[PDB]
């Protein structure tokens, strides 16, 4: 639930890129554990072993955009000398994007990845560092 | 190369057929309520430990 | 949403019956009369947001 | 039928000055065409092009292009005799001024 | 400001209680005359605008829009009676509502004082544009073109709303007045950035800005004549009008933001400039034409200086005037041979003398030959794009060199040479035809005795 | 069915309704939206044709499982504090229990999916009924219990809500399901701003009840119920073609219509609120449904479609029944943003 | 949340309170109102536009119901909504007067002593 | 025969009479905005014996 | 001209100071409000945002069958 989302973010930004690592795989594969449970329970896969197949072939693929993105992320921040740079986060978009690219295998989809993961993560870096909120507490 | 082909895959071109790719996904349910009351099962369940185990 | 045409009227259509401390039958307390009692007295007007504190 | 439908031919247009040879082409009837050309020609032309850029000829000098003229020779002429320098480097006063406490 | 309101108002009920052959004399009579009232306007101080009310204001920017819009309506309702004979009363009376609807959204837009009240009244103007393109449009293509026109607007002016109700809420207001006096610079993060951006994305949209520009040709193409010729003169000078307006509130911040807009514009210049120079459709080939003027106005607005707001403004008026006239007299030809293909009919200026007149003379203000005013903005915004960077003078003068080019190709294409020995339906122009023609040129050559009517608040 | 029997269904209907809006105790409000199904389903069924069958049967297996979680929910609230009054709902999974039963009944995403089915298998009528009255009992019980409300679930249901609507919209032929897939996304606009601001919730919910009143009579009106019955009707009644038109650029949110007020009544609400993100996201979504009132207009008004010989007959006939109340609810929804600052007379 | 559901002395469902007869009613050319009574006379228009009745002339008696009706309505819902801002004013006002340590009045300089950062455009 | 010219040609006195209430209804908005009237720093002047209002 | 159609730059002056002062002071209520409604909110000690609780005059005050009641 919410621990996964704090133990990636305890971690300082461009240090112990392992532990980063593990934090970020650990909620790529949660994420596709729950995009394929939906997808199953709306597109039934008409044996047990195709349900196997397709959850873990989901569940891989998520995981890896997630270790990858983790990853690169930190690697960068580190040898650049400059954490709190959204430029890593982008960086480490197209990371992630690039491996949803080789994994569906299609180029097309690899550079859109590149692209829209990228500027996703970068903002998501540009709201963290200005406090942006997604969801709002109510105060007026 | 630019204003008939690139220009209009970037922008509009793209934007459609996102929008058609996810519009055949989300309508293209067969109907049976055996399906997504078992969808209902799963979203009960996200929601009481994702936004419930942490009030 | 709420319209409370109960106040407006005074007819009590259901409010007998939302406290364990309101009017039972034969004085027979709730096992927390004198707790809700209190309860209620204290963050009576107050407002919610004033009485949860 | 290898007709998809029931449909009217396309029809040919029409030359307004086959029934109206001198027809000005405002209108199919006679009269409304040239009663429009006439107040077309007479309310763009005599009213709006001519009276309009006539009023705007002769606007009043609401910008204050002589004014600003007439009292930049009077300070010129002020300040020559004067021997006061002819503009100042500064617009508003520096006694007036509060700067900061000091420049560190 | 109500005394042109209101004859505004007046122009509908007026419409629908014409007789059936009445509709046009009377829509023209009275649109000439709240021109008439219009010129008013031109009036202007030298040190604060005419503050008419709480709700309206005019100023030195906005009065000559506003008086080119009124003067527009005339010109549209004489160009579209020809097309429109065949039609019912009840769907002329329609056409003509739409037009009377947009120009008053236009004149209510130009000079509203809350920025909230000009974003709802820009944005109305959408709505009779794409009934009329889509309904009366010619081909099957104004459906498609309607839809780039509707999306790429709202695409761009939805964040701008975000922004705005976000900058009353820190601010205090949004009337243009207090945002002026209580002005304070932006400072450099990332929250500004992007609330730098929602201001500006959809004017740079409406413009439009070199990459944005798609929706362009295809509504300007595919819609009827007096739709192409209100979307040229004023619904691009909208874009124009609100990012002078809301500068005031992105500086410091525009100084780097702008380096990006500044590029494309300059180089867009060149990329739709050298379009038109192979562009089969005539329609399109003005369509284009309108990208390349436009994007002088973007530079001239970013660069931040009076006198490329000066020029900027000189240039949005007469891009109007020119355009609309270039689309008039394509529409002519198109009458005639009902197809848009420039080499289709050639060798006209034999058969029809004095309509060659008129399309020599667009043709020179569209190079900007002096003095005419299209050549002042122009050399306005040369000059301080010159002082912003030397450099600048190549791409600048590479511009001006092609727009002479495909001018003068769009003349030589069209009126020289030998005509086309098939067609045999090209008949004498119309008096409507030749007093449309000329209500569009004899302004333009009449702005040049006095510039500063359209020359902005900085002059 | 017989007529006095249709009326004291609908009375059934109404009273249920009226029962959960004027109750202060929790079990008054569970048989009000008991009282209100069981007098519900007979309405689905009017017309027998067993898609109404399907849809009834749908209908009831939803609204049911959300009353046994509502129930749930009162009685887990009940426990950890002897209080049976509505209120700021003492305990947190008694209130995501609350807030996943309302969301069933209303058809909030991912509980969504009944709604296009159950409104394509019944009449236009029952259809107007089902979209317009059956969301004011469970709006009118979350306004009560805002305060409480977990602003991270609800606005994610809105949002998944908004998406949801605007791209099951796309993909539609059938008017009913277009109309579902639209109550979808308002539901979604409704309920984003809830945690906020009540009177912003009442105010979209009152709008959005009449532009789907004008656009459910102005469809009873032209007896039609897909793409292609509708493209008939230019040709036998324009004036309703046009008035159709001008109600789905409403429906779409453009300015200066009426359907525009709420977008910009709960953005700057939530603008007051720090929330940035989430209104342009929302904004940005709406333009799905435009796109597809746009295609609707396209095929209805804005061109005319090829029409059948047999239409000749129809001209020469009368619609016999009227609807009063369709001219009100036309320019209710397209001519009354002037009047925007009359919304605080709904706090 | 619901800013002023539940103000103290307030009647549940009374639309119209006493204290609100303390205010200047709406003149009856009130420009509000005069749009009311024009979407009056739009409802009457599209009455007789759906009828298939002429639509300027064919029913006076049910145009004029329309406009008085759409005024009538009017009148009421702009005393309402005159009296419930009155009421925000009012309670803005003295919140602000019984809560001075959160409203302090602060003494301002002139802008000759403040320091405003120039930026040169160039 | 006067009806002959009216009935038929009222609608031309619809813009002109909406223009003359427009000027009308600028002055009345003139009349919402005097709380400076003659107390500007710039302006402000002393009346003429006879005159009431600097401005209308 | 500037007799017959205009008037003179003192009618225009103050007609802006009177606007100037009214968009200011709307602008300094727009914030006023929107701190009140932050503080009033937050505290529940002000006239808005009060939420209902049980009302007193439920309460039973007879003696209860049991002396402690
Ligand atoms: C307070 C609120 C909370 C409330 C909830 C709390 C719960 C507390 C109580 C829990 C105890 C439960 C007690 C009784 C429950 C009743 C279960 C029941 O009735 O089953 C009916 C249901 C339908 O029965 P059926 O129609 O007669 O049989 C059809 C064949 O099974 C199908 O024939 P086939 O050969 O064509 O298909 C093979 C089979 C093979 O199934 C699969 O393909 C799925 C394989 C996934 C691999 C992992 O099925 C399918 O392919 C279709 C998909 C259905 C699979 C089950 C869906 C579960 C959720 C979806 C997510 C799955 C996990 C993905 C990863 C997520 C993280 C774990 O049975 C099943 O779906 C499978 C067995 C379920 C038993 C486990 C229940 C737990
Ligand atoms: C108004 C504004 C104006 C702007 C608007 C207009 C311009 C914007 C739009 C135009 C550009 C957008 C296109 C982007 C990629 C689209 C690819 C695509 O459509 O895939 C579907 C399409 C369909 O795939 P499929 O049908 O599923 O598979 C069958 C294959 O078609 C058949 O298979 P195949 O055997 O024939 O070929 C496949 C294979 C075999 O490849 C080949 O056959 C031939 C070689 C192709 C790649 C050669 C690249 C190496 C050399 C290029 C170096 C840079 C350029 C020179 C710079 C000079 C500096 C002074 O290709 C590869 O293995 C290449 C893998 C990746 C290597 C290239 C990526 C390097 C990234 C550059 C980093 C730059 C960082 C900043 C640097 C700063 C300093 C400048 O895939 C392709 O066929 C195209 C693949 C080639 C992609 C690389 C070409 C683009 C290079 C620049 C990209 C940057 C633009 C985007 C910026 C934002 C992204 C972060
Ligand atoms: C925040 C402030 C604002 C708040 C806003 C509130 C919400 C606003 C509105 C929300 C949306 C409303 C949507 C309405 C949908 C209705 C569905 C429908 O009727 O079909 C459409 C219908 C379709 O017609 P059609 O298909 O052409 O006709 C063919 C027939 O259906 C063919 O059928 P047939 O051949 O069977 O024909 C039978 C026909 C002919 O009728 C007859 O022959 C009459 C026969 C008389 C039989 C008498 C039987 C008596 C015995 C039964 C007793 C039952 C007791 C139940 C109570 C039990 C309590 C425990 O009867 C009917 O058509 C329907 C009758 C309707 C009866 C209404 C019953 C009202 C009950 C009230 C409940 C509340 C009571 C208090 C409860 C307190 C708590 C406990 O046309 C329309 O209704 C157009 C839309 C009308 C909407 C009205 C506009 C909104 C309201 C505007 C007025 C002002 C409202 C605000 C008032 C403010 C307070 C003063
Ligand atoms: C800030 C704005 C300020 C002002 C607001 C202005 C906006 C409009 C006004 C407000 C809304 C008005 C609604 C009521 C009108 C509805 C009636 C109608 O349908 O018209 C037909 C009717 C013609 O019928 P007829 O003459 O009896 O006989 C011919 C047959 O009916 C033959 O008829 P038919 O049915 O056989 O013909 C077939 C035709 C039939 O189709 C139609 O009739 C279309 C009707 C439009 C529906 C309106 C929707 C509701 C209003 C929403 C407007 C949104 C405003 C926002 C801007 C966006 C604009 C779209 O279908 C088509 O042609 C298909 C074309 C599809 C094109 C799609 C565009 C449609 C929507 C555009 C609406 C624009 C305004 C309409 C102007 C009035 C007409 O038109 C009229 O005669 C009435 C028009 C207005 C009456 C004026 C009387 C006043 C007398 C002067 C008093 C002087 C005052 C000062 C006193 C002191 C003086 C000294
Ligand atoms: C000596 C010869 C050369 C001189 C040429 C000069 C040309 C100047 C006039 C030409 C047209 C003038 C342009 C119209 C702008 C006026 C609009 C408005 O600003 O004027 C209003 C004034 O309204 C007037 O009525 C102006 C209306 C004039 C309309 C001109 C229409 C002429 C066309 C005739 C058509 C022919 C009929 C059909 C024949 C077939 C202002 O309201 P008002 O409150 O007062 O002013 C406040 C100042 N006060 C306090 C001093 C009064
Ligand atoms: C085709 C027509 C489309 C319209 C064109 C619109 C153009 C929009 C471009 C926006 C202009 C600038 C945006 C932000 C300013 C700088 C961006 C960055 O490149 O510069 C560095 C930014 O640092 C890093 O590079 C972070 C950015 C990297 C991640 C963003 C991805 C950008 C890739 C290009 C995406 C394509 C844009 C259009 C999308 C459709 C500056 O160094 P730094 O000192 O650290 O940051 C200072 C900024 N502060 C003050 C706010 C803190
Ligand atoms: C995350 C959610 C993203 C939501 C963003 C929405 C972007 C707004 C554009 C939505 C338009 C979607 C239209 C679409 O996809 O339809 C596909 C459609 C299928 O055909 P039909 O319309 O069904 O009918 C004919 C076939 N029988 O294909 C088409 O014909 C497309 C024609 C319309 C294209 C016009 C789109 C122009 C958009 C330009 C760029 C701006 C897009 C909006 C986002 C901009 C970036 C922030
Ligand atoms: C035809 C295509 C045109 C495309 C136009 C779209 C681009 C518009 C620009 C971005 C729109 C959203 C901006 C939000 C409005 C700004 C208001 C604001 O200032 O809020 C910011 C917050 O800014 C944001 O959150 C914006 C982040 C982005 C959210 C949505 C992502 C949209 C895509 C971003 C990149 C695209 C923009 C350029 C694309 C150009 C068009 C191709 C700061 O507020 P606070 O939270 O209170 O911070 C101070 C106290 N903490």
């Amino acid at each position: 639930a919410k621990t996964l989302l704090h133990k990636y973010s305890d971690i300082p930004e461009g240090t112990e890129c392992h532990r980063k690592a593990y934090a970020s795989t650990s909620i790529g594969g949660a994420t596709g554990l729950i995009v394929s449970a939906y997808s199953i329970a709306l597109k039934p896969p008409a044996s047990f072993l195709e349900g196997v197949a397709r959850t873990g072939r989901y569940t891989f693929t998520s995981a890896a955009i997630g270790a990858i993105f983790g990853l690169t992320s930190c690697i960068s921040a580190q040898v650049r000398e400059k954490p709190d740079d959204p430029l890593n986060y982008f960086i480490g978009g197209c990371a992630g994007g690039l491996t949803l690219g080789a994994r569906t295998r299609s180029y097309g989809i690899g550079a859109a990845a590149c692209a829209y993961m990228g500027l996703t993560a970068a903002l998501v870096k540009m709201g963290q560092l200005e406090g942006w909120q997604v969801f709002a507490e109510p105060k007026v | 190369l630019l204003d008939l082909i690139w220009l209009e895959t970037i922008l509009p071109k793209t934007t459609s057929f996102i929008q058609m790719k996810m519009s055949i996904m989300v309508s293209n349910q067969k109907g049976l309520i055996k399906l997504y009351f078992l969808s209902f099962l799963i979203t009960i369940m996200i929601s009481m430990t994702l936004f419930n185990y942490h009030e | 949403p709420f319209f409370d045409v109960q106040k407006r009227l005074g007819l009590d259509l259901d409010r007998w019956m939302t406290i364990q401390s309101a009017e039972q039958p034969h004085k027979i307390p709730g096992r927390c009369h004198a707790f809700e009692k209190e309860w209620i007295e204290c963050a009576h007007g107050i407002g919610g947001i004033r009485a949860e504190k | 039928p290898t007709i998809r439908l029931q449909e009217d031919p396309d029809p040919e247009d029409e030359n307004l000055y086959e029934k109206n040879p001198d027809s000005h082409g405002y209108d199919k009837d006679p009269i409304v065409d040239l009663w429009n050309m006439r107040v077309v020609f007479f309310f763009g032309f005599s009213i709006v092009l001519v009276l309009g850029s006539t009023f705007v000829a002769y606007l009043p000098d609401y910008r204050m292009q002589e004014w600003a003229r007439r009292e930049a020779e009077r300070l010129v002429k002020y300040r020559e005799a004067n021997g006061l320098p002819l503009m100042e480097s500064n617009c508003f006063d520096p006694n007036k001024i509060q700067l900061p406490e000091d420049e560190d | 400001m109500l005394k042109i309101i209101i004859p505004t108002t007046m122009l509908l009920p007026m419409t629908w209680m014409s007789k059936h052959n009445m509709i046009w004399i009377n829509a023209t009579v009275h649109s000439l005359l709240i021109s008439l009232i219009s010129l008013s306007l031109l009036n202007q101080l030298g040190e604060n605008s005419l503050n008419f009310s709480l709700t309206f204001f005019s100023d030195s920017l906005s009065a000559p829009l506003l008086v080119l819009t009124t003067w527009l309506l005339p010109l549209m309702l004489m160009a579209s009676q020809s097309h429109l004979s065949k039609e019912t009363t009840t769907r002329k009376k329609l056409y003509i509502t739409m037009l009377i609807l947009l120009q008053l959204f236009l004149i209510m837009t130009f000079t509203a004082t809350e920025l909230i009240l000009f974003y709802i009244l820009f944005e109305a103007t959408l709505v009779p544009t794409l009934i009329i393109i889509t309904r009366w449009g010619n081909q099957t293509e104004r459906l498609n073109a309607g839809l780039y026109f509707l999306f790429y607007t709202l695409a761009g002016s939805l964040p701008l709303l975000v922004a705005l109700v976000y900058i009353q809420n820190t601010t205090g207001s949004l009337n243009f007045l207090i945002i002026h006096y209580w002005s304070h610079p932006l400072s450099n993060s990332w929250s500004n950035i992007f609330m730098w951006l929602a201001c500006i994305m959809a004017f740079m949209v409406k413009m439009p800005l070199y990459g944005l520009h798609l929706w362009l040709p295809k509504a300007h193409v595919e819609a009827p004549i007096a739709g192409s010729m209100v979307l040229a003169a004023v619904l691009l000078k909208l874009g124009g009008y609100g990012m002078m307006r809301i500068t005031t509130i992105l500086n410091p911040l525009t100084n780097y933001m702008a380096y990006p807009f500044l590029m494309l514009s300059m180089w867009g210049m060149i990329m739709t400039s050298s379009i038109c120079l192979r562009q089969t459709d005539l329609k399109s080939l003005i369509a284009y034409s309108s990208v390349s003027h436009m994007a002088l106005v973007i530079v001239a607005i970013m660069i931040q200086t009076p006198w490329s707001f000066m020029g900027a403004t000189a240039l949005m008026i007469a891009h109007g005037l020119t355009s609309s006239m270039l689309f008039c007299l394509a529409n002519t030809n198109y009458e005639r041979v009902h197809s848009r293909t420039m080499i289709l009919a050639r060798g006209l200026q034999t058969l029809l003398p004095l309509m060659a007149t008129w399309w020599l003379v667009a043709s020179l203000t569209n190079l900007a030959l002096p003095p005419s005013i299209n050549l002042i903005g122009e050399l306005f915004i040369i000059t301080a794009s010159f002082s912003w960077s030397n450099i600048t003078i190549i791409l600048m003068g590479m511009n001006m060199m092609i727009t002479a080019l495909y001018s003068l190709y769009m003349l030589i294409t069209t009126q020289r040479g030998k005509y086309t020995h098939h067609i045999n339906n090209i008949k004498p122009s119309f008096t409507r035809e030749n007093a449309l023609m000329a209500l569009h040129i004899l302004p333009l050559l009449l702005l040049t005795l006095n510039p500063k009517m359209i020359l902005g608040p900085l002059y | 069915m017989n007529p006095i029997i249709y009326t004291t269904l609908i009375m059934t209907v109404m009273s249920g309704t009226m029962l959960v809006m004027i109750s202060s105790h929790w079990l008054l409000i569970w048989i009000g939206f008991e009282m209100n199904l069981l007098a519900m389903i007979p309405v689905l069924m009017k017309n027998f044709n067993p898609r109404a069958t399907e849809a009834a049967t749908k209908y009831f297996l939803t609204q049911a499982t959300a009353s046994m979680m509502l129930m749930m929910a009162i009685i887990i609230n009940l426990l950890y504090s002897g209080q049976w009054t509505i209120t700021k709902m003492f305990n947190p999974v008694a209130m995501t229990m609350m807030t996943m039963a309302l969301a069933m009944k209303l058809g909030l995403s991912p509980f969504h999916f009944w709604v296009p089915e159950v409104t394509q298998g019944i009449s236009l009528q029952a259809g107007l009924l089902l979209l317009t009255w059956q969301k004011l009992a469970p709006l009118s019980v979350l306004c009560q219990i805002s305060q409480s409300i977990n602003p991270n679930l609800m606005l994610t249901m809105a949002m998944l809500s908004i998406l949801i609507g605007g791209w099951g919209g796309l993909n539609q032929t059938q008017l009913r399901k277009i109309m579902a897939y639209s109550s979808i996304a308002h539901m979604g606009w409704m309920t984003a701003v809830l945690p906020y601001n009540t009177t912003m919730t009442i105010l979209n919910l009152l709008i959005y009840i009449t532009m789907t009143l004008a656009m459910f009579m102005l469809l009873i009106h032209s007896s039609a119920t897909t793409t292609l019955s509708l493209s008939h009707t230019w040709n036998k009644m324009p004036v309703i073609t046009s008035l159709m038109m001008v109600t789905l650029l409403s429906m779409g949110g453009l300015p200066p219509l009426s359907g525009f007020m709420p977008k910009w009544m709960i953005i700057q609400e939530m603008t007051k609120n720090e929330s940035i993100i989430m209104p342009t996201l929302m904004a940005m979504t709406a333009l799905l449904n435009l796109y597809f009132y746009m295609r609707l207009a396209y095929s209805s008004s804005l061109t005319m479609f090829p029409s059948t010989n047999n239409m000749k007959m129809k001209w020469q006939f009368e619609h016999t029944k009227q609807m009063k109340l369709l001219p009100t609810m036309i320019v209710l929804s397209t001519l009354v943003l002037p009047m925007t600052p009359a919304l605080s007379s709904l706090n | 949340m619901t800013m002023m559901s539940g103000r103290p002395g307030r009647v549940p469902l009374q639309f119209l309170p006493n204290e609100a007869r303390s205010l200047p009613p709406p003149k009856l050319t009130d420009p509000r109102l005069v749009y009311m009574g024009f979407l009056g006379y739009c409802s009457g228009l599209i009455d007789n536009a759906i009828r298939r009745r002429p639509v300027v002339s064919a029913g006076l008696h049910r145009q004029l119901l329309y406009v008085t009706s759409f005024v009538f309505f009017g009148y009421y819902l702009l005393k309402r909504q005159d009296y419930m801002y009155a009421l925000r004013d009012h309670d803005m006002f003295a919140y602000v007067k019984s809560h001075p340590e959160d409203f302090p009045e602060k003494d301002k300089k002139t802008y000759g002593e403040i320091l405003e950062e120039f930026h040169p455009v160039r | 025969n006067v009806l002959q010219i009216v009935r038929d040609h009222w609608v031309h006195i619809l813009v002109p009479v909406g223009f003359v209430f427009g000027c009308y209804l600028d002055r009345r908005s003139d009349e919402k905005l005097t709380a400076f009237r003659n107390k500007s720093l710039l302006f402000k002047r002393e009346l003429r014996p006879n005159e009431e209002v600097t401005w209308k | 001209i500037a007799r017959t159609f205009y008037d003179g730059p003192e009618k225009n002056y103050e007609k802006t100071m009177a606007i100037l002062q009214i968009e200011a002071e709307k602008a300094e209520l727009r914030l006023k409000e929107l701190e009140v409604r932050r503080l009033m909110r937050a505290r529940g000690d002000g006239p808005w945002y009060q939420y209902p609780t049980i009302d007193k005059a439920l309460i039973d005050h007879s003696p209860k069958t049991t002396p402690d009641n």
